[PDB]
């Protein structure tokens, strides 16, 4: 239902949803922020703000288009959403302003203005966005000195040393033909998109992207950026999860869905079916937490990110949630895995099917760039409902029993103890 | 204290047990005076009344 056809150059992937209005045509590349050096890092976010600049967005919005882009840890995307009658116009704009000549984008005007803007918004992200920066610090301390350790926004010390030669070399090195998928979602049919792709000669380059030497290997480490002037104590810890296109991928997402999310202030979230909420609600040990399960091209994380105003009982929160983690290996029952199966089906149907045709385009581009053909939602629900409790017990024995964890924190985390107690907490003496 | 200084203390506890086991098993009376093994007779003075070595 979400078809994919490979031409002589590019590969096109679309899903015709004839109920939505705004059709959306873009191109998604398969080399995000884990395909560059630590010395030119931050050139992908800079490319995103080149494409979303004022002049390019004005000469896009005069036509009736709306630009959107997304930089992740393995794919970067460039989406031109538009009206359903206006799709060859959007494809011709994406041809004339990204695939061919980019000299009107890479001026001494546009590049300096957008570099000042990127430096400002990146230092604001470093100063006043605390859970996302400790998630990025967890990524920088888990896969350290291997190229999954780069921040996807870049950092200011590796961003004030960039000129247009590095951006042009990154364009020649990663905006290739064997690196891109042209996505389509909204109410375009497949033959309309591929005929408008076949009419105008739309191909970027010929070669292949450079393979890179280091594999993303997990290293159990610890970092703490303690700021004792902050009100809370954000701290995230995670183990090595499954990568994408691994057979234990849905089991990892299901085990993350077992402990789910929590927010202490909504009254409908203090009543969930999690066993942890009967431990962390007598002294208000945390204000919110959520168990992510990220899966990149080479490796991935699996763990929870919390935030705490009770800055003295941090160790009790870590202790209770790691005992609940060991409960997956020893004594997870069947009613929690059925609850997590239903909630994971709800969450994947919410994520894969929204009214937004840019999240659908980015998901289709990522999972077509990795696998080659995006799997369905009925077959994904079958793969969810074919999971036992011995399967998640075997996965928890493989990846959660006495493994090495990576910890990142900020705020007032002196109440957090040292590393070896938290690492000795990942496996208990059977009670 | 738990996972670090307990093991530091355990290192020096096993070292002290090694030295104490040496001094107990291989040379016990090299610390005490060789006149405490004569039964106490309050008519003979042993010509120097040194106490135990730490006093
Ligand atoms: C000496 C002081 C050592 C201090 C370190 C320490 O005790 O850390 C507690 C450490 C961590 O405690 P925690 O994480 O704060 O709370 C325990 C967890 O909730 C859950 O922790 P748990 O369930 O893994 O620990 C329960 C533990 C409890 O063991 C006992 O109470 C005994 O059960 C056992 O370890 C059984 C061991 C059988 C040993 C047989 C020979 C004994 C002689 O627990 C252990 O792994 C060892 C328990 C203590 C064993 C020795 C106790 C008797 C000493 C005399």
């Amino acid at each position: 239902a979400e078809v994919t056809q490979l031409s002589n150059g590019i590969v096109v992937a679309t899903e015709h949803n004839p109920s939505a209005h705004t059709a959306s045509v873009g191109v998604v590349f398969g080399s995000g922020a884990a395909n560059e050096n630590p010395y030119n890092n931050g050139v992908s976010n800079l490319w995103k703000n080149i494409f979303l600049s004022k002049e390019n967005s004005a000469v896009a919005a005069k036509e009736g288009l709306a630009l959107s882009s997304n930089i992740s840890r393995d794919f970067q995307s460039y989406i031109v959403s538009s009206l359903p009658g206006s799709t060859d116009k959007s494809l011709d704009f994406l041809n004339q302003s990204f695939i061919q000549q980019k000299a009107n984008l890479l001026s001494s005007s546009n590049f300096e203005a957008t570099k000042k803007s990127v430096l400002k918004q990146v230092q604001d992200f470093e100063e006043n966005d605390h859970p996302n920066r400790v998630l990025e610090h967890l990524h920088s301390t888990a896969f350290q000195n291997t190229p999954l350790s780069l921040p996807t926004r870049g950092t200011l010390e590796s961003l004030e040393n960039l000129v247009v030669a590095d951006l042009e070399s990154f364009a020649n090195n990663h905006f290739l033909n064997s690196n891109a998928v042209v996505v389509g979602t909204g109410n375009i049919k497949h033959e309309d998109l591929v005929n408008s792709i076949e009419s105008k000669n739309l191909s970027l380059q010929t070669g292949t992207k450079p393979v890179l030497k280091k594999k993303a290997a997990f290293l159990g480490s610890e970092v703490r950026l303690r700021d004792d002037t902050l009100p809370k104590a954000w701290i995230s810890l995670a183990v090595e999860g499954e990568p994408v296109n691994s057979p234990n991928y849905f089991v990892a997402k299901l085990a993350a869905q077992i402990f789910g999310s929590y927010n202490a202030f909504e009254p409908a979230s203090r009543l969930q079916g999690i066993k942890l909420l009967d431990n962390i609600q007598e002294y208000q040990l945390c204000d919110n937490f959520n168990h992510f399960s990220l899966s990149y091209k080479d490796s991935g994380l699996w763990g929870f990110s919390t935030a705490t105003r009770n800055v003295t009982m941090i160790d009790d929160l870590i202790h209770f949630t790691l005992k609940q983690w060991n409960r997956l290996t020893i004594s997870v029952t069947d009613t929690e895995v059925e609850r997590a199966k239903s909630l994971l089906k709800l969450q994947l149907g919410q994520l894969y099917e929204s009214g937004n045709p840019v999240n659908d385009a980015n998901l289709l581009g990522a999972e077509v760039l990795i696998k080659g053909s995006k799997l369905s939602l009925g077959e994904a629900f079958k793969k969810i409902d074919a999971i036992t409790v011995k399967d998640v017990k075997a996965w928890a024995g493989k990846r959660l029993w006495d493994q090495d964890i990576a910890i990142a924190g900020t705020g007032q985390i002196e109440g957090l103890l040292d590393y070896m107690r938290i690492r000795s907490d990942m496996s208990m003496m059977r009670w | 204290m738990h996972s670090y200084f307990i093991f530091k203390d355990l290192v020096t506890v096993f070292l002290f047990m090694l030295i104490l086991a040496l001094f107990v098993f291989y040379s016990p009376n090299t610390l005490g005076h060789p006149d405490n093994y004569i039964p106490g007779n309050p008519l003979v003075t042993p010509a120097s009344i040194v106490p135990e070595w730490y006093l």
